[PDB]
Order: C-alpha cells, then structure tokens, then sequence
C-alpha cells in the first residue's frame, strides 16, 4: 500500500535519522564537515547577489561599462563548484554505503527491493544536503553583519531556493553512487 | 511432487558444470548428497539457489521454471524459500532478537505482530534462554543453533541450508543433525549435502549423490 | 636503501592505481584538479596589490587584509576533508589483502608507502594544474597583465599540493590503521 | 626441545578459553590436536598465535617467552613461522604465481632471486593447473594445496594450521593428509588442528584434547 510505502519510508528516515545520531561524534565531525563545505561552497553564490545589490566620475564611465562584464564571470564559476559539491556528497555516501556492505550481503541474501536498499541511504544524502544548505543561508547574514559592522538577509526567495540543490543532492548525489554500488552487484 | 528436467551446467568461463539434472521430488521429503571434493555441489546448490541462467537443460521449478525470470520476481521468491549457509550468516552488532527479526524487518509486519513468533521460534528451536544478545556471549554451537533459527523464521515453504555442523564434532554434529531431524518432524521439505556420508550413513535417506559433472554418478538408495 | 626501492615499487603501485580506475582516475583526477581551481582560485585574488573613493582606499588594503585571510583555512580544512575522504575510499578497497599482510606480518611502512605517496602525488598533480590554469582563464578574463607566473609563489604553488596530500593521509592512515588497531 | 606452562585467558565476555594449559614442544615433531565438539580450540589456535595478549599463564616458546609483547618485535617476529586457516585465505586478482608471490614482497629479496624458489614450491606441492582462471577458477584442494605451498613459502621454521581440509573429501582429506605427511618428511615441527579425528586415527602420533576450558581432557598418544 502507498501507506505502508510511506510507513517503508518513515520508517527508513526513521533509521536514516537513527543513523544520523548514528556515529553522533563521527556523524558530528561529519556535518560538521558537510555544512562546513557548504559554506565554503555556499559563499562564491552568496557574492553574486552582494555585487547584484551593490548596484567621482572619472571611474563612473568604467563602472556602467563593467555591466554584463563579470556577470559571465560569477554565471560559470558558480557551476564550477557545483560539480565538486556533487563530488564530495557522493563519496560520503558511498565511504558510508561501503561500510555494514556484508549486511547488505545478507539482506539481498534474504530478498530485498531497491528502495528497501535506496531510502535508508537516499533519505540520508538528502538530510545532510538539507542541513548543510540551511545553516548556508543561516551564516550568510552573520558574515553579512560581521562585515558591514566595518548586510544583508536572505530574501525569501532566495531562502526558498537554498534548498534546492541540497534536495538535489540528496536526490541525485546518492544515485550516482547508487549505481557504483548496485552494478557492482 | 516437484521435479527437475535434465539440466546441464556450465559456466565454461570457468567450466561446465555438469551434464544434466532431472530428479523428481515430492513434498516434505529429504535428500543428501557427497562426492569427492571436487564436487561443484556447493554450486549445484547456487545452480539450486537459481544464482545464474541454467546454462543447459531444463527445470521444473516447482510451479514455475527457474529459467527466463523476472529479475523483479527475483525478490518475491527470495522470499518465497529460506535457506542458510555452513558459513555462520549471523549478522554481529545486533541483539540475537534483532538479527532474528532482521526477516522480519524485511516483511513489514507489526513489531508486536513480529515478536510473538519470534518468541516462538526462540522456543522452536530450544533457544529460549535470551532473545536479545551479542553473537559472542553465546556458543559456537549456539551460534549455529542461532542460524538455524534465523532460517526457521518466515516458515518458509522449503529450507535448503548447507554442509552443516561445518566444525561441529561428532556429539554436536549429530547434535545439529537431530535438530534438523526435528525441523523435517515438523513436516518439511528441505535436504542439505556435505562431502561426508558417514554420520548421513546413520540416517536413512536417499542420500544421491553425482561425480565429476556426472548427471548422477549415484542412485536414489530409497 | 632498500627503503628507497620500498618506495619506489610503492610509486610504481600508486602509478598503476593512477592507471588503475582509469576512467574512474580519470574523473578523480579531474576532481583533484576541480578542487584545486575552486582552491587555488579563492587562493590567490590579490589583483590590484568614482575618484572620489581614491583618498578613501587606503584604509580598504586594512580591511581586505583578513577579508579572506580565514578564507584560505576553510578552503584548506576543505581541501584536508576532500583527501581523507577520498584515501579511506581507496584505503576501504583491498581491505582483505592488507590484512592479509597483516596475516603474514606487516610493516608499518609497508602499509605507509603505497598510500602515502598515492596521496601526495594526486596533490602535487591538482595544484601543479593550478599554476597554470590560473593565466589560463586570467589571459581570456584580460581582453597590470592577466597572468601571475612568480617565482617564489611559483614554487609554493605546489609546495601545499603536496604537503596537504601528506598530512591528510597521515590523518586518514591513522584513523583506518587505528580502526585496525 | 621447547615447552609451555599452565595458561588461561578470560574473553572479555569472561568466557575463560582454558582453566589453564600447559605442554612441552619436542622440537621437530608432529602434534595433531582434536578436542571437545564444540571447544574454542579455534580460540586455543589464536592463542597459540598469540593474537590475543597473554592473559594468564606461562610459556616459553623456544627461545622467546610470550610474555613482554614488544609490538614492533610482531612482525619481526611474525615472519618467523607461517599459518593457513581452515577456510583458505585464498587472494584473488593476482596470478596463482602472482599469489603465490605474496611473500615475497614481504621479503624483498630480488625478483629473479625470488623466482628460483618461486618454482621450487610449485614443484614442492608438485602442483600446477588448478583450475580455469589462475588464482580464480582454480580446483578447490588444488586451490587449497595452493595455499599450503604459500604457507610453505619462505622455508618457516615451523608450520602450523588449524582444520586443515576442512572442507575437503575423504579422499581429498587423505591426500592433504599425506601432503602434509611429505611436509613432516621435510624435518619440520608442523602442528595440526582438527574437529574430529577419524581419519586422524590412522595417524600414528600423538593427539591431545582439553576438557572443554581444562586443560587437558586427554594425554598423547605417544
């Protein structure tokens, strides 16, 4: 039933959040880690809308010329670090995916289905994208403030979008290594 | 009451396994099987345990043929049938209730649902003294008794199991034997094989066994 | 001595593996060299080092001076977390073997050798990439130069490719061994 | 000669391997040692290796006492004798020479250097031809014999292994037997383990078992 497919994967976020506290000082360190990076990923994105708002005169002619300029320079380089985003999410999922491998031995031994399989870890991936993606546009005010006290808010647009790629990740990141580990089957 | 048809084996990759099987068996019967080492009788069993295409000849899967199945079937009889290993499957870091019930989690029923006949084969198989524990507290034997339980769960249709008592001395081997003995009283279809008749020998059973790839270089010894 | 040829078959077994996953390498290796640029790119901006602002200025040198200072520590804890993660991956494979040696009886070395130098040559490689990719991009970006080339910070270029390498497979080995342990 | 005195080790659980132990080595002979059906005369094994510290008790392996574990003296010290577990560490992706060749590495003598002997094993188990895949498709006791003569590299100076042919059939059984006979012809202290002692019975040596945690059950059979 779709209930007890939910129930299958309540129940899998329920053991994906056990998890979670699973390894709590390792899994600490690790979104430690993992939000860390997403704030070293999380800024380059954030200065995009600070020169978007930063918006004599013998260097007033320069700046009207300088539109359109560094918009491809920002406009790249923000997918750039979205490729290493999805790297290092996919090898923490599969550095975890790899380990208790011998009970996943078992349990394909038994039967098994590819969600059985997939929810406990996809649900994961997607938590720690989340979390690590919240606490983004969290400190991005803090530095804001940090600074301008020598700022500005998320707006709720872009707070709304600040998940996106973090459920993207937890969507996708995992099933690249999905395949890694179920072809290797 | 369910047969096989004459099936060859081979990965020649490796090599042929064997030139046919055909054998006919009715339900709740055992079996046993030995032979020189060189017996692919453990791939007999994963030819048995459907791990590959047949790769020659036929067989009357039950109901069904083994051949031409569904991947996506592959997990409804998996779960069809249970079957244990003579390595010890159990699954350490994990209460014996929890990896007994590791089955269990993978049916879906409700928890209470589950611990009543969890219970009941901790009982089934004598193994009443402590539902929940690390492998290591317990005994070897107990191990092994701790498996067979995990197998025992689902009540499975049929248990297909392996060379047992793979260090079981002879009191425990016969030991394990006799409870299997009781798992077959306890009506059952199920037969293992290992590449020594002599304890099999003190129990009357067909017992065929095939050499070299034979078909079958023994007889049915009824 | 004989450590000398220990390392250098351990070189020879890390070249294989650089060969080996060859096209998975050759995606990991993009991504040593992907997290270099994203790393060396933060890690070098100092470009100048509405005139009304140019008395002002002076005191902006101030304020950039720790305006990314930390910046390059939170990509270097990055860069660490990139390689342990990445060394446990290829440390977790051929777990049986080692312990196998183990079985046998291993030399710490033994163990030391070929994950060490798989390491630090996989960042020496990433920011070597980086000298170059920097006036790369800085030449296309020009139409002082778009292009650094020093000398001093020509060599430092890859000095922390590999010192990073090193020091995170000292972390990594000691966390699998320590596992082990 | 060398010898060993009374000796027991709790497990963590407290599970006490053995009350207490002790034997004396008569330098170069043969052992072949079966216990209790379910005893953890594996545990005794690991003991004997000294995987585990010490615990309790006393002894003097030849000319170092197991006492004051020196680490760094392990592989110093671990390269002195050589194993081989019941189930076969049988190591895939090299070459059966390749495998066979794990030692070497360990040794670091020159590769030619390393080759002569290299051959000389093969020759030594006579063997060759295991099966499809090298190392993989290997025969299972061919395989096995394999991995006899990768413990019979390096010219230990005294053999050990626990459940040798474990898995292997009567005449199998036999033939290992009688390889590790040739094993004894070479002037070598090589222990045995073993669940039961059948065959072990045509064995004309001296036998030992331990009374469940005692520490013994039984004498030699000298």
């Amino acid at each position: 039933s779709f209930s007890a497919y939910l129930e299958s994967h309540r129940a899998s976020l329920v053991d994906s959040l056990r998890r979670l506290f699973g390894h709590p000082f390792g899994s600490f360190f690790t979104c430690l880690v993992m939000g860390i990076t997403l704030s070293l990923p999380m800024g380059l994105s954030l200065l995009l809308n600070n020169v978007e708002r930063l918006g004599d005169l013998v260097w007033v002619e320069r700046l009207s010329a300088i539109l359109k300029l560094g918009e491809r320079f920002v406009f790249g380089l923000t997918i750039l670090l979205v490729l290493t985003l999805l790297l290092v999410v996919g090898n923490t999922i599969r550095l975890h995916i790899e380990n208790r491998r011998n009970e996943i031995e078992v349990i394909k031994l038994v039967g098994g289905t590819d969600g059985y399989v997939r929810r406990p870890f996809l649900y994961m991936g997607a938590l720690y994208g989340l979390g690590a993606g919240i606490l983004s546009w969290a400190l991005l005010a803090y530095s804001l403030n940090w600074l301008n006290g020598s700022l500005q808010g998320v707006p709720l647009d872009d707070g709304l979008s600040l998940t996106v790629g973090a459920v993207l990740l937890g969507w996708v990141g995992a099933w690249l290594a999905v395949a890694r580990h179920l072809r290797e089957l | 009451m369910i047969r096989f048809e004459q099936v060859g084996k081979r990965y020649p990759n490796g090599h042929v396994g064997l030139h046919e099987v055909s054998f006919r068996v009715h339900r709740g019967e055992i079996l046993f099987v030995t032979g020189h080492s060189g017996a692919g009788k453990s791939t007999l069993l994963r030819l048995i345990l459907a791990m590959e295409r047949p790769t020659s000849g036929k067989l009357l899967l039950g109901g069904q043929d083994l051949g031409r199945i569904t991947t996506a079937q592959i997990p409804f009889l998996r779960r069809q049938i249970g079957v244990v290993f003579q390595n010890h499957q159990l699954l350490t870091d994990r209460t014996v209730a929890d990896n007994i019930a590791l089955p269990l989690q993978i049916l879906g029923m409700p928890k209470p649902e589950i611990a009543k006949r969890v219970a009941s084969a901790l009982e089934r198989v004598n193994l009443k003294e402590k539902g929940e524990a690390l492998p290591s507290d317990l005994s070897t034997g107990q191990q092994q008794r701790v498996g067979i339980a995990r197998a025992i769960v689902h009540q499975p249709a049929l248990l297909l199991a392996d060379e047992p008592t793979g260090n079981l001395d002879p009191r425990l081997a016969s030991e394990i034997m006799g409870v299997f003995e009781d798992i077959n009283r306890l009506g059952t279809t199920v037969l293992i094989a290992s590449h020594d008749l002599a304890l099999i020998a003190r129990m009357r059973h067909r017992m065929l066994t095939l050499q070299r790839g034979r078909i079958i270089a023994d007889r049915e010894d009824e």
